[PDB]
């Protein structure tokens, strides 16, 4: 028990609504103070929302007008309803009850917001060029939206020396990232470099050759 | 007006064993029942360590402790651990929202300086066909994270159309590699001889370039 | 022993705490007005329904002042159609209130250096007060389904948060005495007229 599960995040175009479930075990929702904490991909705690056991609610500055939080007393749950979303809404959501400090908070739901449409990567070869003895070549997964791809090397046969790179957005409204691997240069000429990419959201199997 | 938390350092080197302090500090003096602090692991939900400033958690180790008053606070974990490598933010309760956090301190593993290697990889053939170029600078397997990458097109500084980013510190070195790219159209990447970036790094006495010409084999 | 004892409820050595605000009962007195505003030395002296100046020339059957200490940024909680947590669960105004709000700083009198634990106010509480309820109780909150039966712990907290007023807090942290002034209708409580 003692836990709080949420759901309800997923994909929207910015101007769209989602409505967050937090749903609480251990305690009960309408006697603590909730609150809605936001973090954006790469970045720190936002505290976005908050509700009071007696009624009053207040909201960040940024999401005034727009987020409304509310609690069904039956159910046991918080609910965060969200409209107008701004493409700088998308974050990991939290809620969290605050005793002294945040105690308990939960599993988090993924909130994005972007007008791009789903769409699997192209998988281009970052061949071995002059580059110790000691060679890099990689797999370039670019132009792909929503995330995430999973990249492996020689169907997972090969894992030393392999750096998959966190994704990068671009001004594009589409994502792009690296997968390197650092091999012996005598090892050029005699095993084959083969990378593999999923790309489950647009349900892309990808592998490419990678040869210098 | 507001209160801003600010937290010193941003990153944090240490060994297991080691003694680590982790400062905020408000843009106004507050009472002290106001912060908490909360440690987080990648891909994972803060867990509240501290609270009153220096009442600790319910089941959190003693090795940690906070002190602090007025405008200055302190976590400080007394015999570091491998499991208490993570992000620690702190937070003011206003008991009049908002409330508001610390931009976060990464408490990273001490190693010896390493230096990056260095590698160059021109646009695909086939990225080529499709109009666009996008060169990509490697780093690979540096300490420690600060490093900087030039980008020089015929020896102009580039700025603005690169993007890089950074693996964490990797789990059996404890180095970091990092990956740039350089993204243009094929018509003014054409327009262009000479592609390089310029690595400047601790492990390096000099800046490292890896160049290339355009068209070249 | 005609002039109201205004003197007894401002001029006071020590305050109570929001949560257990005091009330004092005045009739059948004059009110200066002049005195008490025209001395004005108060952070805020706000009269809603009823002119500041030009006020005491009109007679009441009693008048109502409550004194408590809240933090700085408190203050603006005391007025109708406020909330928080002062508002919410230590003091509320009615949403028609007809009176004044007077307040002002108090640090060189209730900040003790290392804090002072005397100036509560409710944390908790599963509602909102009714306008002037006060709530003097201090039975552990039951945060969760399991009785706390007087002990702290675990969703049990006791309701009630100390300020600790150190001298060295911001403005709107450091202690702010209060005075609310409800005007209630024989008339006897008058004005200079
Ligand atoms: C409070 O005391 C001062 C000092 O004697 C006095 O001047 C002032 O009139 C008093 N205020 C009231 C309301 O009695």
């Amino acid at each position: 028990e003692v836990q709080l599960v949420e759901s309800g995040g997923g994909l929207v175009q910015p101007g769209g609504s989602l409505r967050l479930s937090c749903a609480a075990s251990g305690f009960i929702v309408g006697w603590n103070y909730m609150s809605w904490v936001r973090q954006a991909p790469g970045k720190g705690l936002e505290w976005v929302s908050v509700i009071y056991p007696g009624g009053s609610t207040y909201y960040a500055d940024s999401v005034k007008g727009r987020f409304t939080i509310s609690r069904h007393n039956s159910k046991n749950t918080l609910y965060l309803q969200m409209n107008s979303l701004r493409a700088e809404d998308t974050a990991v959501y939290y809620c969290a009850r605050e005793a002294y400090g945040m105690d308990v908070w939960g599993q988090g739901t993924t909130v994005t917001v972007s007008s791009a449409s789903t769409k699997g990567p192209s998988v281009f070869p970052l061949a071995p060029s002059s580059k110790g003895g000691t060679a890099a070549l990689g797999c370039l997964v670019k132009d792909y939206f929503p995330e995430p791809v999973t990249v492996s090397w020689n169907s997972g046969a090969l894992t030393s020396g392999v750096h998959t790179f966190p994704a990068v957005l671009q001004s594009s409204g589409l994502y792009s990232l690296s997968s390197v691997v650092t091999v012996p240069s005598s090892s050029l000429g005699t095993q084959t470099y083969i990378c593999n990419v999923n790309h489950k959201p647009s349900n892309t199997k990808v592998d490419k050759r990678v040869e210098p | 007006d507001d209160i801003v938390m600010t937290q010193s350092p941003s990153f944090l080197s240490a060994s297991v064993g080691d003694r680590v302090t982790i400062t905020c500090r408000a843009s106004q003096g507050i009472p002290s029942s106001y912060l908490a602090w909360y440690q987080q692991k990648p891909g994972k939900a803060p867990k509240l360590l501290i609270y009153a400033a220096s009442t600790l958690q319910s089941g959190v180790p003693s090795r940690f402790s906070g002190s602090g008053s007025g405008t200055e606070f302190t976590l400080t974990i007394s015999s570091l651990q491998p499991e208490d490598f993570a992000t620690y933010y702190c937070q003011q309760l206003n008991s009049y929202p908002p409330y508001t956090f610390g931009q976060g301190t990464k408490l990273e593993i001490k190693r010896t300086v390493a230096a990056p290697s260095v590698f160059i990889f021109p646009p695909s053939d086939e990225q080529l066909k499709s109009g666009t170029a996008s060169v990509v600078c490697l780093l690979n397997n540096f300490y420690p994270r600060e490093a900087k990458v030039q980008w020089k097109v015929d020896n102009a500084l580039q700025s603005g159309n690169s993007q890089e980013s950074v693996t964490e510190q990797d789990s059996k070195d404890s180095t970091y590699s990092l990956s740039s790219t350089l993204t243009l159209s094929k018509a003014d990447y054409e327009k262009h001889k000479v592609y390089a970036c310029e690595v400047t790094h601790q492990g390096l006495s000099s800046p490292v370039t890896k160049s290339f010409n355009r068209g070249e084999c | 022993t005609n002039l109201c004892p205004f003197g007894e409820v401002f001029n006071a050595t020590r305050f109570a705490s929001v949560y257990a605000w005091n009330r004092k009962r005045i009739s059948n007195c004059v009110a200066d007005y002049s005195v008490l505003y025209n001395s004005a030395s108060f952070s805020t002296f706000k009269c809603y329904g009823v002119s500041p100046t030009k006020l005491n020339d009109l007679c009441f059957t009693n008048v109502y002042a409550d004194s408590f200490v809240i933090r700085g940024d408190e203050v603006r909680q005391i007025a109708p159609g406020q909330t928080g947590n002062i508002a919410d669960y230590n003091y509320k105004l009615p949403d028609d209130f007809t009176g004044c709000v007077i307040a002002w700083n108090s640090n060189n009198l209730d900040s003790k250096v290392g804090g002072n634990y005397n100036y509560l106010y409710r944390l908790f509480r599963k509602s909102n007060l009714k306008p002037f309820e006060r709530d003097i109780s201090t039975e552990i909150y039951q945060a969760g389904s399991t009785p706390c039966n007087g002990v702290k712990g675990f969703n049990c907290y006791f309701p009630l948060q100390s300020y600790g007023f150190q001298p060295t807090y911001g403005v709107g942290y450091q202690p702010y005495r209060v005075v609310v002034l409800s005007f209630e209708l024989p008339a006897t409580v008058c004005g200079p007229k």
